[PDB]
């Protein structure tokens, strides 16, 4: 059927500069192409519809062009309240086939995680296990590296990562670094560190605990 | 103002069966028509079904024809997905919306969405452990839960600012994650912190105090 190609599939801009997202169909679909937008947790809120014509309460900075495959939609200057992710729809034929997304990030200074440990908490090793928590919180950008060492040596068995999305409030990230092992892997062993790279430091930052 | 309102949302296991339903107001709606559009974390917004303003047409796209069945009472002004030999990739978020058109056409309302998941995991409620250790961070663990969600708020949503609650990561059968907040340094252990947890699904709510140890 018709196939749309969106990109870019990230963007990171600063507020006030230009957006713009390019959707690319398969087959000359006329001027049936759709935007939409959608913040996190909340549904697609349609933005502009068939004929690039804006959607009523939709602020003038936002709109789109084109007609047959070649398909733009732009942000005159970017605002806060702009940050989400863009859509496009063709309704032209069945099935309705969304564009792949264009996932948008503030771009803001540079920011060192704030690294901390957990060691097991006591009724954990009770039941058995042992997990050991670090956190990385308000850094950015969003790319970095954190490693678990049991003892010196590395470990990558048993880790798992969680992020969280850009910060509404100071355009930050954190993430969540778990290392889980058995109660037993866990007393035969004694230096526990997470090691994290951030872009905002030649040191690797680290973060250790014993016993 | 236009409100399109779905339930149904549920676990279920691989090949069963559901009905997700849709309540409309804020419209006439036997004039307009309406449809089903799924999303998923890996392969974005999904048409998944659409049935014309009379009922009479009704179009689907290949991976769900025979399984998927959409429907519409006028009378109720309530919008229906019979769902069939669910597979584990139907997991996804379903949301409701209408066409503009009195047929198919583009989507220019949608509803909150309601989230479907197959699988064969059991429901489970949360192991939640305490993470104990200028600003102190502490935190809170909650793991092997299943189905989501989990509602984690700290002092009973007291304690707002400074907390971040990670996406839980679906483990290998069970869902974890964590959430850590921080506070000032004269206020811990001076004053308690507890982190309650909530797991809807098995009706669970724990509270779990973070004490020095």
């Amino acid at each position: 059927e018709t196939t749309v190609t969106q990109s870019p599939a990230s963007l990171s801009v600063a507020i006030g500069e230009k957006v713009t997202i390019r959707c690319i169909t398969s087959t000359d679909i006329d001027d049936d192409m759709n935007w939409y937008q959608q913040k996190p947790g909340e549904p697609p809120k349609f933005f502009i519809s068939e004929g690039n014509t804006l959607r009523p309460g939709v602020p003038s900075r936002f709109s789109s062009s084109g007609y047959g495959t070649d398909f733009v939609f732009t942000i005159e200057n970017m605002l806060s309240e702009d940050v989400a992710d863009y859509y496009c729809l063709q309704s032209d034929t069945l099935p309705l086939t969304f564009g792949s997304g264009t996932k948008l990030e503030i771009k803001r200074a540079d920011a060192a995680p704030t690294v901390s440990i957990f060691p097991p908490s006591s009724e954990q090793l009770t039941s058995g296990g042992a997990s050991v928590v670090c956190f990385l919180n308000n850094f950015y950008p969003k790319d970095i590296n954190v490693k678990w060492k049991i003892d010196g040596s590395e470990r990558q068995n048993g880790v798992l990562n969680s992020w969280t999305d850009q910060d509404s409030k100071d355009s930050t990230y954190s993430m969540s670094s778990t290392l889980t092992l058995t109660k037993d892997e866990y007393e035969r062993h004694n230096s526990y560190t997470c090691e994290a790279t951030h872009k905002t430091s030649t040191s690797p930052i680290v973060k250790s605990f014993n016993r | 103002e236009v409100q399109l309102v779905e339930s149904g949302g549920d676990l279920v296991k691989p090949g069963g069966s559901l009905k997700l339903s849709c309540a409309a107001s804020g419209f006439t709606f036997s004039s307009y028509g309406m449809s089903w559009v799924r999303q998923t974390p890996d392969k974005g917004l999904e048409w998944v079904a659409t049935i014309s303003s009379g009922g009479s047409y009704t179009y689907y796209p290949d991976n769900v024809k025979g399984r998927f069945t959409i429907s519409r009472d006028n009378a109720k002004n309530t919008l229906y997905l019979q769902m069939s030999s669910l597979k584990s990739e139907d997991t996804a978020m379903y949301y409701c919306a209408r066409h503009e058109d009195g047929n198919w056409n583009y989507f220019d309302y949608w509803g909150q969405g309601t989230t479907l998941t197959v699988s064969s995991a059991k429901t489970t409620p949360p192991s939640v452990y305490p993470l104990a250790p200028s600003m102190v961070t502490l935190g809170c663990l909650v793991k092997g839960y299943f189905p989501e969600p989990v509602t984690v708020t700290w002092n009973s949503g007291s304690l707002s600012s400074g907390v971040h609650t990670f996406p839980a990561v679906l483990q290998s059968d069970l869902y974890t994650l964590s959430s850590s907040v921080t506070v000032p340094s004269s206020t811990w252990p001076s004053e308690t912190v507890t982190c309650n947890v909530a797991h809807p699904a098995s009706s669970t709510k724990v509270d779990k105090k973070i004490v020095p140890r």
